[PDB]
């Protein structure tokens, strides 16, 4: 969404956040110059994460385990 | 007031007109439509197109030509059929250029439509885009480079015009080996013009890098049941007679007699005739027989009994070429076998191709005529490479005949463009904004051009217009990285016919489109 | 109500299958339509 | 380099998608078809003929597939038979498989042209390697001929 | 190390073949290859699809 | 995703219709076998009438659609 | 894959969606449609326009009023309807600048699909949008004059 080729910056932000330990290393959208996510102030909530992870898994999990349509 | 909006009516029903905004209006559609369909399809790294026929056989086409994409599309648009006629016409005319003429009449007209916007006559933008191109015409004359005098040179360049014209095709991944392969197909013509002599033969199957060139000529036809399936230094009689159940082209002759023992010693003269025919045929001393017309089963046995093989079938082209190939004559007449010259060659056999059998004429006299085997994966593929070569050997015969040359890669565009600016620059009135709109469309193209590879488009058309206005009139776009760079070292030339026609062509076609002010359509049958 | 010139894509192609399964039957109708007027109107009329 | 070439169309994108899917549809259909255990397709047409077969260019051919990537996987089944004579379906099978792979790869953010160029580097070593692998047989040897014909035979 | 380690269907696993006798020419992988290759990136120069 | 003009059926359901179709046809005949078997009255839809105990007239007289019963028609 | 364009159906009858280029399109088409109706009725020298109701009452209403002009036209073109809004809430916060404020946006849509056509990221456009209309509405507060002391 922000023009930036997707696979090579987030193996480079991927790779940078393996090198040194840093879990705030995301993708600079608005292009400030910096990578880490607590100078530019991006903040999320926990529970909005989790949530988010915990419903994902689930309806992925329904939708794995429906084999049969019986639509009229 | 109008006919259509006339108290009475003036039309039959289902006829209509449109008046000048809204001829103007659907004009303007239908060229900018035909414009962006086409492009997106030009320079190196543009794609192909799906044509997928609607018809009871739906025949499927995937190619890059902007000509046949033009051709077969259900066209309703009248500007958009006089745009289409263009493409053809470029395409008889020269191999190459149907995209970029197409998309040069669609930028022109698009630039038409803005100055209409902005409050100008059509008669003002018809003349200014007249004197911006008889400015850009002779730029470009000015420009163009000939090599002809130096065989080397010319050999060079007719290297990279093929390279060039194949760049954007699918060959584009044996480019070398194509190109090569184009040269010297072109090259074995000895100056001839006739294309006709170059034959390409597709087969399915195998890798597109194994098709090849052939030494000498191949056939696709057939050898009698008994004759020999192999000769060496063969004399070959090429014809074109009968010799299948020949009558005397007496129409109103007949055969009336009282006794069937009569019409027995009739039928006996009649191939006792035939059999002198092949006699006279076999004085001239001949090893191979090439028929344009069938060969019935009588002088088939009379041939192989003489060890003669007796191709039969070849048609009036078949004939041509292998005339062109061997140096024989084509004759119909066996009286005077001392007037008629014999086709030699060193070996005829029979090759296996794919599951294919075709007879193989090697160590040819003459040679002036080329056969290309295709192989490939698809038939979409066959047909595509088939294509691709026949542009580029028209492109090569065409340098052939002028061997004035032009640089690519936007090079001429841009020059033209700074010529036609340079004219502007010193014009009072709206035919200053008319080539200025001109000049706009021409650097448009090489604008395309650099679109289609997803590179910085607007920096590198700024940094060609600096450099042209700078002095540096060869430089043009580099393809292989994103930048500019010497068209002259870097070996991207085309044909100054081809961009002549382009450029003489689009202004044409623009022009004619914008003298229209009003469309009325006939009630359709 | 502008831009007329589409030359369309292969949304047609994505529908062929209903396309050919309406013409398939409109072809039917069409032959047995065809039989018919071989002799009505054509020897009714006069 | 900052926000990089806009991507205004997305059609593009579709289309090749569209072909993709398209490929890999008639790769799962013929990938039962495949191998010793592999078992037969009945095909019949729009008269009353009735095929049943496991040749890959014959299952292809018989079925009126309709889509443009699907006839050119036709073109290339019938091709390998013209070549080669067997493998018909292991072409299509590479064939399909190496776009659903191009799926992945164009949504990655790769343009579909670094791909062909890996794609023909990578065709390039893997021929140098079943060349490496291969083993010279003459055909004064029956042994090997007979294992061959049996080899084409075991999977019909 | 194993070049001919090859699915057995024999005996339900995986085993060498060349003792199992299941061997086909090279022009038959090197031909499927490369003509699979050149659909491939033929297809992949395609973007747009025109109906006539 | 296939985009074939017709009408598919994979793995046990086509087996299974298979089975119906030769089954079918083998009670056609399943009661004229033997001395304690009876013989069929056809009719040929124009008034034609033969009546027989022979298999193969009787597969060869009716009209059947699925093509696994003409196979055991044919054989 | 689009949500169209897949051979998987996922719509009821007559829903449709249209993709990036289609939808620019026809907002693009929409808006500078609207804006082509309205002008041509601005400035001192603007004509008037004939509105006929194709209703049961058939009401006439010849008006210039941009507010008025764009009440009264039956408009399928979402965009359109964001441009009609536009005009009405215009006429219910002041009395003027009804026309005024359709002629620019659609002006500007018609610079913002150049701009695309350029290969630039709408995101990019209303950044410097922004910036523009900042500075604008600075160096207008700025030419602003005041008389409401001298009576
Ligand atoms: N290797 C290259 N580098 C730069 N420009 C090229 C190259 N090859 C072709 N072009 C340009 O692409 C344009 C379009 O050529 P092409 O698409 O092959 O045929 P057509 O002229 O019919 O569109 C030409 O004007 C040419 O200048
Ligand atoms: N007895 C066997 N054991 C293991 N694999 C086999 C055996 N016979 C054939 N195969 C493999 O099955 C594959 C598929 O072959 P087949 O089903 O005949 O279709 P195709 O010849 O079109 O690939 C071949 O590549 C071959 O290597
Ligand atoms: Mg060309
Ligand atoms: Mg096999």
């Amino acid at each position: 969404n922000s023009g930036m080729n997707p696979i090579q910056t987030m193996t480079e932000v991927r790779a940078r956040q393996v090198k040194e330990m840093n879990p705030a290393l995301g993708i600079d959208c608005l292009h400030k110059g910096t990578n880490d996510m607590k100078q530019q102030h991006v903040i999320e909530t926990l529970i909005g994460k989790k949530q988010q992870i915990s419903l994902a898994t689930q309806m992925v999990r329904m939708i794995l385990k429906i084999d049969d349509i019986r639509k009229p | 007031a109008s006919l259509s909006l006339a108290p009475v009516n003036i039309f039959k029903a289902g006829a209509d007109e449109e008046r000048a905004e809204t001829a103007r209006l659907t004009s303007f559609i239908g060229a900018i439509a035909i414009g962006d369909l086409v492009k997106s399809t030009l320079g190196p790294k543009g794609m192909d197109k799906i044509l997928l026929s609607s018809g009871r056989d739906a025949s499927l086409m995937v190619t890059n030509d902007g000509a046949t994409i033009l051709k077969n599309i259900g066209v309703d648009n009248p500007a958009a059929k006089v745009l289409v006629d263009m493409s053809r016409v470029q395409d008889d005319e020269v191999g190459d250029g149907t995209t970029s003429v197409t998309v040069l009449a669609a930028e022109l007209l698009r630039e038409a439509e803005s100055l209409i916007a902005k409050k100008i006559h059509p008669q003002t933008i018809i003349a200014g885009w007249r004197e911006a191109t008889k400015a850009a015409r002779e730029a470009l004359l000015s420009s163009a480079v000939d090599h002809g005098s130096d065989e080397v040179k010319f050999r060079q360049d007719l290297m990279n015009i093929a390279g060039t014209t194949l760049s954007s095709k699918l060959l584009t991944h044996h480019k070398d080996h194509f190109t090569k392969l184009a040269v010297e197909a072109v090259l074995r013509l000895k100056g001839s013009g006739n294309l006709e002599a170059i034959h390409i033969i597709k087969k399915l199957g195998g890798s597109l890098a194994d098709s090849y060139l052939d030494e000498g000529f191949l056939l696709d036809k057939k050898i009698g049941v008994n004759q020999p399936k192999r000769i060496e230094n063969a004399k070959i009689l090429i014809a074109n007679t009968g010799m299948d159940t020949d009558k005397i082209k007496i129409f109103g002759s007949r055969v009336r007699v009282d006794s069937t023992a009569k019409v027995a010693e009739i039928e006996h003269a009649e191939k006792e005739k035939m059999k002198e025919k092949v006699e006279r045929i076999l004085k001239h001393g001949i090893n191979c027989f090439i028929n344009r017309q069938l060969i019935y089963n009588y002088p088939e046995q009379l041939f192989g009994a003489a060890g003669v093989m007796a191709i039969e079938h070849a048609d009036f082209a078949g004939v041509e070429r292998l005339a062109l190939v061997t140096g024989g004559e084509i004759a119909s007449t066996f009286d005077h076998p001392e007037l008629v010259k014999l086709g030699s060659c060193k070996l005829i056999e029979e090759v296996m191709i794919g599951e294919d059998k075709l007879i193989h004429f090697s160590g040819v006299a003459l040679g002036e005529a080329c056969t290309i085997v295709l192989r490939g994966a698809t038939q979409q593929i066959l047909d595509e490479a088939e294509r691709s070569l026949h542009d580029a050997l028209c492109v090569l015969a065409q340098t052939v005949k002028d061997s004035r040359t032009v640089y690519g890669g936007g090079c001429s565009e841009m020059l033209m463009a700074h010529a036609v600016t340079q004219l502007a620059n010193r014009t009072p009135g709206k035919e200053a904004v008319a080539m200025e709109s001109y000049a706009k469309a021409l650097r448009m193209l090489p604008t395309i051009i650099a679109d289609n590879a997803g590179y910085d488009s607007a920096d590198l058309v700024a940094q060609l217009r600096a450099a042209h206005s700078e002095g540096n009139t060869t430089a043009g776009l580099d393809m292989r990285e994103g930048t500019i760079g010497d068209m002259a070292i870097l070996g991207i030339t085309e044909s100054f016919q081809v961009k002549r026609q382009v450029l003489l062509s689009a202004a044409e076609a623009a022009e004619v489109i914008l003298r229209v002010d009003n469309i009325i359509k006939a009630a359709p049958r | 109500l502008a831009g007329e010139g589409i030359s369309v894509n292969t949304g047609p192609k994505g529908v062929i299958n209903d396309w050919r399964r309406f013409k398939q039957l409109e072809t039917e109708q069409r032959e047995e339509q065809c039989r018919e007027m071989e002799r009505l109107i054509k020897k009714l009329s006069m | 380099r900052g926000k990089g070439a806009y991507q205004d169309r997305d059609k593009p994108a579709q289309i090749r998608f569209s072909n993709i899917s398209a490929a890999k549809a008639v790769a799962d259909a013929i990938r039962t078809s495949l191998g010793p255990k592999g078992m037969d397709k009945m095909i019949q047409d729009g008269k009353g003929d009735v095929t049943i077969t496991n040749d890959g260019a014959t299952i292809l051919k018989q079925m009126q597939v309709l889509h443009p990537a699907a006839r050119m996987l036709v073109e290339l089944s019938k091709a390998q038979d013209i070549e080669a004579g067997d493998g018909t379906t292991s072409v299509v099978i590479i064939a399909g498989s190496l776009l659903d792979s191009c799926t992945k790869l164009l949504q990655k953010g790769i343009h579909p042209t670094i791909i062909s160029e890996s794609f023909q580097k990578a065709l390039e070593k893997g021929i140098e390697i079943l060349t490496d692998m291969s083993r010279p047989v003459e055909l004064s040897d029956r042994e090997t001929l007979l294992n061959s014909a049996t080899t084409s035979l075991n999977s019909k | 190390g194993e070049k001919t380690a090859g699915i057995n269907v024999r005996k339900g696993g995986i085993s060498n073949i060349l003792e199992e006798l299941v061997v086909q020419p090279l022009l038959v992988s090197v031909s499927a290859l490369t003509l699979a290759t050149e659909t491939v990136r033929s297809i992949l120069k395609i973007d747009d699809v025109v109906n006539t | 995703p296939l985009s074939v003009f017709g009408d598919r059926s994979t793995g046990e359901t086509i087996r299974s219709q298979n089975v119906m179709a030769a089954a079918s046809i083998a009670n056609i005949v399943k009661s004229s076998l033997g001395p304690v078997g009876l013989d069929k009255m056809l009719v040929d839809d124009i008034g034609d009438v033969t009546i027989t105990n022979d298999g193969a007239t009787i597969l060869k007289l009716l009209e059947v659609e699925h093509p696994a019963a003409k196979v055991l028609c044919e054989l």
